[PDB]
């Protein structure tokens, strides 16, 4: 393998096989994420457009400019969902 | 499988770096104080006639000068260098070979690894 | 500036450069202390 | 009046506000109860 | 809070980048001498030390450019851009008049921020020492 | 098994302290060093991630070069015994 | 985790490696103390000369001790009982 | 490489190991270089509008006009704002 | 007689390598490194 000479050969096919105990050395990798949901313009140039009729899916009252009220997240394949108060709907009443 | 054999023994007079370049000695080296040098090379004219002027053979001689660099080297020991001086004999007894071949050992494998980095480090 | 010899001298002295009036290489950027010397290469600084 | 006015300005909307200001900021630690200072022995209404 | 002014205050960009060279030899485009090494006492403060020194001289054709090197390669880029501007703290502003109480406030106002403080006052007759940095352990950067 | 256990402390950040072993720092700045020094490990972090060779098509057209650059090591500084030579005078390097 | 944020938003110190909170903090500290991760933000007097356009990212929990040592800390015993996640709070406590 | 033969080597395995000395044949290079602005047409006559329409056009688009700040790229390659309130200390009072 | 032998003899003696160059330098002094050769003993146990 490319310049030098070594071995090159899987040893996993003659030790712990058709047993009960799986193969060892398997440790836990996270990666953590972030999805903010919050957006925050500083121009005001972010509030104003010419038309809103590209396509043909929506009325002519299109309310685009309003924030938007989430983030929908992917699942698996890819389903817009977005379910967050009524899992968090009150967490900070006690704390604040 | 396992041997006693540390870092890496290498030379100079046997390694063959310097293949383009002819080895000199001076044992009576000394101060030059730079100095002057002189070139002289044959170039060919040419030879032509008509509206343009003749042309005729021109020797020009320019001088130069020379640079020398600066080598310095030292360490920085005290016990090795008092025990060996602490002895200086008694009255003329016997050279104690045992001592004398520590020193013999532990010196030069010292001053093994001390020249090829020296070496090393002027190269 | 001044030329004091032939062409092929002034190329080669021109090929060259000297330490710059830069504080090294931290981040106050001042002018060049005396005790610190480096060697730097300043291609075409007069042509503007 | 002891001293200049503190917070009069009304032109500060970022920068301007977030660079000067250091007494008025640290007063603002958590938006469910600020904080101010006033001197001792004060009453509310106090003496003359 | 009144009028926009039209000046800007641009940035002046320098690159500093270093890449391998290849230097070329020939049959005699180089050579160098090889003479005797000198032997020196030196004394040091709790033994004896020895030192070398010897002048070495240096010889070359001088007829061309024959040691050809490598031009700028490929490699990491080592430029960093680091903006260190507001330095003009340090003079003081200059021409002596009755001034400096003006001064001396508009320097407060310009000054008077709440982030982080190494230096800024600098009184007359002060040296203004740098602080002592990490060791030889960092990375490395440019200003402008 | 126990044998095979070696990766844990033989695997430090390697990769990362390569570059070290030949780009140390030589002057002397720490602010410019700590502003850059984040960019200069997520860089490293970007472009020493598993999903180029995911994604790779062509091994030896892809990431060969990437093996090559990698795959350089320095010999150790104990001298072992004499080991199997071939006849054809092929030297061993090591196993993987 | 359900974390709250200020009104005040600075999408361009988001996008920059995702800094999280204040400076690039977390082992690469090597200073005069340990307390740096409060004095360099409260020194005050001054406002800096690299950057001069950042204070505080969230400056609703990044000032002194108002929310990460006062939500549940991890040393008054009763208040740090709570099922919350294991590595969350190696952000906020300097430890040695 | 054709009617020309060359001697080259691969020295490395027995220098710049296990030391921590400078690398040498390292030569810093000098470039100095400007970054003008103020990208303004004395008449302002020579414009026109694109096909497209999905607006950049509205009267108070700060966009066409040059900013308070300078916009300048850095090496992320992201555009960094710098206010004048802190380089207003500019006057040429040396008069 | 492994489980107590405090092995007794060992050729450990590794230096510090470093170029021998003057000039330019700062001041530093070689230390010796003492490297040592206990490693933990982790295993589990079963019986039928």
């Amino acid at each position: 393998v490319g310049d030098k000479l070594v071995f090159l050969e899987a040893l996993e096919r003659r030790v712990y096989q058709a047993t009960r105990v799986a193969y060892p050395l398997i440790g836990n990798i996270d990666i953590t994420f972030i999805m903010p949901m919050g957006v925050f313009q500083a121009n005001s140039m972010d509030r104003y457009t010419r038309h809103a009729g590209d396509f043909s899916t929506v009325s002519e009252q299109d309310p685009r400019q309003f924030p938007p009220q989430g983030i929908f997240f992917y699942n698996k394949d890819g389903i817009l969902t977005q379910l967050t108060l009524r899992d968090a709907m009150g967490t900070i009443c006690h704390s604040s | 499988g396992t041997y006693c054999n540390t870092l890496n023994f290498v030379r100079f007079l046997e390694l063959g770096l310097s293949v383009a370049c002819i080895c000199t000695k001076f044992p009576e080296l000394a101060y030059v104080r730079d100095g002057v040098i002189q070139f002289e090379v044959q170039q060919p004219m040419i030879a032509r006639d008509g509206p343009h002027p003749v042309d005729q053979p021109v020797h020009n001689y320019m001088v130069k000068r020379i640079h020398k660099r600066s080598l310095s080297a030292a360490f920085a020991i005290a016990s090795e260098a008092l025990s060996l001086l602490s002895n200086t004999y008694v009255d003329g007894t016997e050279i104690d070979s045992s001592l004398r071949i520590r020193a013999i050992q532990q010196m030069a494998r010292n001053l093994r690894t001390v020249l090829d980095s020296f070496e090393r480090g002027t190269a | 500036v001044n030329t004091n010899c032939n062409t092929l001298d002034r190329l080669l002295m021109e090929a060259k450069a000297v330490a710059s009036q830069s504080s090294t290489d931290t981040e106050y950027q001042f002018k060049r202390p005396p005790g610190s010397t480096e060697m730097t290469q300043d291609p075409c600084g007069l042509f503007q | 009046m002891p001293h200049h006015p503190h917070w009069v300005n009304e032109h500060l909307t970022i920068l301007q506000f977030i660079a000067p200001s250091n007494p008025r900021l640290r007063f603002e630690l958590n938006p469910a109860f600020d904080f101010f200072v006033a001197p001792g022995d004060v009453d509310l209404p106090g003496p003359q | 809070t009144g009028f926009h002014p039209g000046i800007a205050f641009t940035v002046v960009r320098q690159d500093r980048f270093a890449t391998e060279q290849l230097l070329y030899a020939e049959r005699a485009s180089e050579s160098y001498f090889v003479g005797q090494i000198q032997v020196h006492h030196h004394d040091a403060i709790g033994g004896v030390n020895f030192t070398l020194t010897q002048p070495r001289a240096h010889v070359d054709l001088g007829v061309g450019y024959t040691a050809v090197c490598a031009t700028a390669a490929l490699r990491c880029p080592l430029t960093d851009m680091g903006n260190t501007a507001q330095n003009l703290f340090f003079s003081r502003g200059g021409v002596p008049m009755l001034h400096d109480n003006v001064t001396e406030s508009l320097r407060r106002i310009t000054a008077s921020g709440g982030r982080l403080n190494p230096t800024e006052p600098l009184p007359i007759f002060g040296g203004l020492r740098p602080a002592t940095s990490a060791g030889i352990a960092r990375g490395q950067a440019s200003v402008c | 098994d126990q044998l095979l256990g070696v990766l844990l402390e033989k695997a430090p950040p390697l990769s990362l302290l390569s570059p070290i072993n030949k780009f140390q720092p030589e002057g002397h700045l720490n602010r410019v060093a700590r502003a850059a020094l984040l960019s200069d490990l997520k860089r490293r972090v970007c472009a020493d991630m598993f999903f180029m060779t995911r994604h790779a098509r062509e091994p030896r057209l892809i990431s060969a070069y990437l093996s090559d650059m990698v795959s350089c090591t320095q010999p150790s500084v104990m001298v072992s015994r004499i080991t199997h030579t071939n006849t054809r005078g092929r030297q061993v390097d090591g196993v993987l | 985790e359900f974390v709250a944020m200020p009104v005040s938003t600075d999408l361009q110190y988001f996008r920059t490696a995702c800094n999280p909170r204040g400076r690039a903090s977390g082992m690469l500290y090597m200073g005069d103390r340990d307390a740096d991760i409060e004095a360099i933000m409260f020194d005050h007097t001054q406002s800096d000369v690299a950057y001069t356009d950042r204070a505080t990212l969230n400056p609703w929990a990044s000032q002194k001790h108002s929310y990460g040592d006062r939500l549940y800390n991890g040393t008054y015993n009763l208040t740090g009982a709570s099922p919350i996640y294991s590595p969350c709070f190696k952000f906020f406590t300097p430890a040695e």
